[PDB]
């Protein structure tokens, strides 16, 4: 729980000291913040991006398997 | 300094009064003279104060603040140093301050104003009401120091105040009175050099491209003390200066490497060594705490004065009408920025830059 106590004086001495260094690591957690916070999904793109390069199965390729089950059962009956 | 800062151990005053001279010129000694230094607890003052009270002038320093006024007795032997109370809207406390004194020297001037004072009451105001309460008594030498822009019509209300009173000093105490315009001062505690070896220095894009002659300040506390012991410079307007110009950018990136700063290729960027600003953002910030902050800061006029350069009557005097050789700022700008270089302290071994490696430090700085 210490990490609440200690975080308003780390951060006064972290601008204080470095007051460019600090915006800067602040502005960059900040748009993040907005990036989930508004659903700009920027951050969830990325992961697409990284999965599909990677060859992980992504969210889209898991709902592809479904469509194509999908189609695939419906024929089955008809 | 020297040992005796007389020419001789007999001296008439103007105002008819002669003051002979006793002992070889040390603490103990006396010249004679009574001096009134207003402003003595500034940062020029003491340099002043000092010099007299070191040979045995008898100084009359005026205070407004009880806490400043006490190391300047440390200066003079028993009864040399004297304070008295005083303030500018006060006129009774003025004349006590040059009753007895031969010599007037008028340090009081500010570059800023206050909810008390405006610049117009201090460089005008106070210079004139100094100068005629200095002719009522008999005072047979008034030195008045302005800046080295004085301009009664210049568009800095700092530069125009200081030349008006320039005139007003000549017009109340007539035309034997001194005039001096310093240059930018640099010394231990300078104003000059105190923001430019400040840290975060807001918009110094816009403030340090200001190019000057700066004069050492020892030199200028010298000359103001062989103006007041020689009578030939009664009625002459002197323009201390430097031989060199600099730009505050120069200087302002040649501390940098005496401080080391820039041992870190990240840590002077991180640290706001660099505050760029739009000037409209410059003229808020130093508009808004003309009126919230409780200390004097970046002001707006300063801001103008950015622009204008120091310009060098040519028409005045200068430190070799007086017998002397001005000081070079790469002589003696190590010592001085001496105390804020970072780790120092035998650590390895000391980086003592000499004049001839300054001058090699400015190139580099200079070299894009
Ligand atoms: N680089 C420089 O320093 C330059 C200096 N000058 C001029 O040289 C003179 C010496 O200034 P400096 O010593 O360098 O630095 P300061 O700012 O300390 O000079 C101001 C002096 O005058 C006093 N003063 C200002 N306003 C008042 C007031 N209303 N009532 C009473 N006293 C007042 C101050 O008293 P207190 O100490 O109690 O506050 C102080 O002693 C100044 O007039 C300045 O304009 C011009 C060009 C360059
Ligand atoms: C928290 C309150 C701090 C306010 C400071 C203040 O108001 O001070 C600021 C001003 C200015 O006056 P100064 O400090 O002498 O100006 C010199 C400083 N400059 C050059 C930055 C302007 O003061 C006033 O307007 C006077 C009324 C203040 C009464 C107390 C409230």
């Amino acid at each position: 729980p210490y990490l609440v106590a200690f975080r308003p004086a780390v951060l006064v001495f972290f601008f204080i000291r470095q007051p460019i260094g600090a915006g800067l690591l602040a502005g960059g957690f900040l748009f993040w913040q907005a990036d989930r916070h508004f659903n700009f999904g920027i951050r969830d793109n990325i992961h697409n991006f990284k999965q599909t390069i990677l060859g992980f199965p992504t969210q889209a390729s898991k709902w592809e398997t479904f469509k194509q089950v999908d189609a695939q059962k419906r024929a089955q009956l008809v | 300094v020297s040992t005796f800062p007389l020419k001789s151990d007999i001296n008439i005053t103007k105002s008819g009064k002669t003051l002979l001279s006793v002992g070889q010129g040390g603490r103990s000694s006396r010249t004679g003279f009574t001096a009134t230094v207003f402003g003595g607890t500034g940062f020029l003052g003491r340099v002043v104060v000092s010099k007299l009270a070191k040979h045995g002038t008898n100084v009359v320093v005026p205070f407004r603040n009880d806490r400043a006024r006490r190391q300047l007795k440390v200066n003079g032997d028993l009864g040399v140093v004297n304070f008295v109370e005083f303030d500018i809207r006060n006129l009774k406390s003025i004349e006590d301050s040059v009753k007895y004194s031969d010599i007037v020297i008028n340090l009081i001037g500010t570059e800023h104003f206050s909810k008390n004072f405006s610049i117009e009451d201090v460089n005008i105001g106070a210079a004139e009401r100094i100068a005629k309460a200095a002719k009522e008594a008999g005072v047979s030498r008034l030195i008045h120091v302005s800046s080295y822009n004085a301009n009664p019509s210049s568009s800095s209300d700092f530069y125009a105040t200081k030349g008006i009173g320039e005139q007003v000093v000549r017009d109340n105490f007539g035309p034997d009175a001194t005039i001096v315009r310093p240059a930018p001062m640099y010394f231990r505690n300078s104003p000059f050099l105190n923001e430019l070896l400040q840290i975060k220095a807001l918009g110094g894009n816009v403030i340090f491209k200001k190019e000057v002659y700066p004069v050492h300040a020892l030199q200028v506390g010298e000359a103001i003390e062989r103006i007041a012991f020689d009578d030939a410079t009664a009625g002459q307007t002197y323009e201390l200066f430097g031989k060199e110009r600099y730009s505050k950018k120069e200087l302002r990136e040649m501390i940098k490497h005496i401080i080391h700063i820039g041992q870190r290729g990240y840590y002077p960027y991180s640290a706001g060594f660099y505050l760029p600003a739009p000037e409209p953002f410059l003229y808020a910030f130093a508009l808004i705490r003309q009126y919230i902050s409780s200390q004097p800061r970046f002001n707006v006029d300063q801001l103008k004065r950015s622009h204008i350069n120091q310009e060098i009557d040519q028409s005045a005097k200068t430190f070799t009408d007086l017998g002397m050789v001005p000081d070079e700022l790469s002589e003696y700008l190590y010592r001085y920025v001496k105390p804020h270089i970072s780790y120092t302290s035998q650590t390895q071994n000391r980086t003592v830059y000499s004049k001839e490696d300054i001058e090699k430090l400015r190139d580099y700085v200079n070299t894009p």
